[PDB]
């Protein structure tokens, strides 16, 4: 397994998910694939907390299960649950889920300065602050609606995602090949 | 259970775990090692790592700070709020490619 791709998904799990997620991972990124059960035993979680963890990152794929299914010694049937980070599709849901959130801002930035600001009383247009300046009457005083002339009434967060988004789409370049 | 002298000794334990994949270690553990072992784990700061049980136990981990990363919680949120988990992966190919992705 290629370094930058260990790396990315080191990152992507400190950054989004929480302290268990991470130590959890650390044990998929130390071996391939492996048991819950060990999984436990090393983490010392509680069951129900490991399995909640385990059950989001499958969630969001970024970890798979196969189960192992056997007699063991006593005779009975034994169900084992393997685990391992499927780098394919973990790529896939960072890359779809950092396309969305931009998108996100992107729209909620547009929706800001689109905003109604200002609003006619009488026949209902509204403007946004750029187009409110241009409604300003010098000889009355005030905004005054560019339809009816009736005096109008009232009523960055991508900088700071592409600042501390840049790691990630730098170690999503790295991994490209 | 465990041997743990002093502060340098508890880091050494960590360190020597997350380097040999020997897991979590019981604060209650370190405590009844390690006497007035507050100190000691104040003194390391966020050298480790703490995990809370439900029965409130904690659970003590090396921070390895080779992969450090974070970001505002307002992007945490949002991430959170990219629902994958009810899609199927073909269809979230379809997505990656619409986008020119
Ligand atoms: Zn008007």
């Amino acid at each position: 397994v290629p370094a930058a791709l260990k790396r990315l998904a080191k990152y992507v799990i400190r950054g989004f998910y929480g302290i268990e997620h991470a130590l959890a991972l650390d044990i998929l990124i130390r071996n391939s694939c492996v048991k819950e059960e060990d999984m436990l035993e090393l983490l010392k979680f509680d069951r129900k907390q490991l399995r909640s963890v385990l059950n989001n990152l499958k969630g969001d794929k970024f970890i798979k299960c196969r189960m192992r299914v056997e007699t063991a010694a006593d005779g009975k049937t034994t169900r084992h649950n393997y685990y391992f980070i499927n780098y394919r599709t973990l790529v896939n849901v960072v890359k779809y889920k950092l396309d969305h959130m931009r998108r996100r801002i992107e729209t909620d930035e547009r929706d800001s300065t689109n905003r109604a600001s200002f609003k006619c009383p009488v026949c209902s247009s509204t403007f946004t602050d750029l187009e409110a300046n241009q409604l300003f009457d010098p000889m009355t005083g005030t905004f005054r609606c560019t339809f009816c002339h009736t005096e109008v009434e009232e009523d960055t967060l991508l900088a700071r995602f592409n600042e501390q988004i840049e790691p990630i789409y730098a170690l999503l370049r790295e991994t490209e090949d | 259970k465990y041997n743990v002298r002093d502060k340098k000794a508890l880091l050494r334990l960590l360190d020597q775990h997350d380097q040999r994949g020997l897991g979590g270690i019981l604060l209650e553990d370190i405590e009844e090692a390690l006497p007035n072992s507050q100190k000691a784990v104040k003194a390391l700061g966020d050298q480790i790592l703490f995990v809370n049980r439900p029965d409130k136990k904690k659970i003590l981990f090396f921070n390895d700070k080779s992969c450090q990363f974070s970001v505002d919680e307002e992007f945490q949120k949002l991430w959170r709020s990219v629902t994958v988990d009810s899609m199927d992966e073909e269809k979230i190919e379809e997505y990656l490619k619409r986008q020119g992705i």
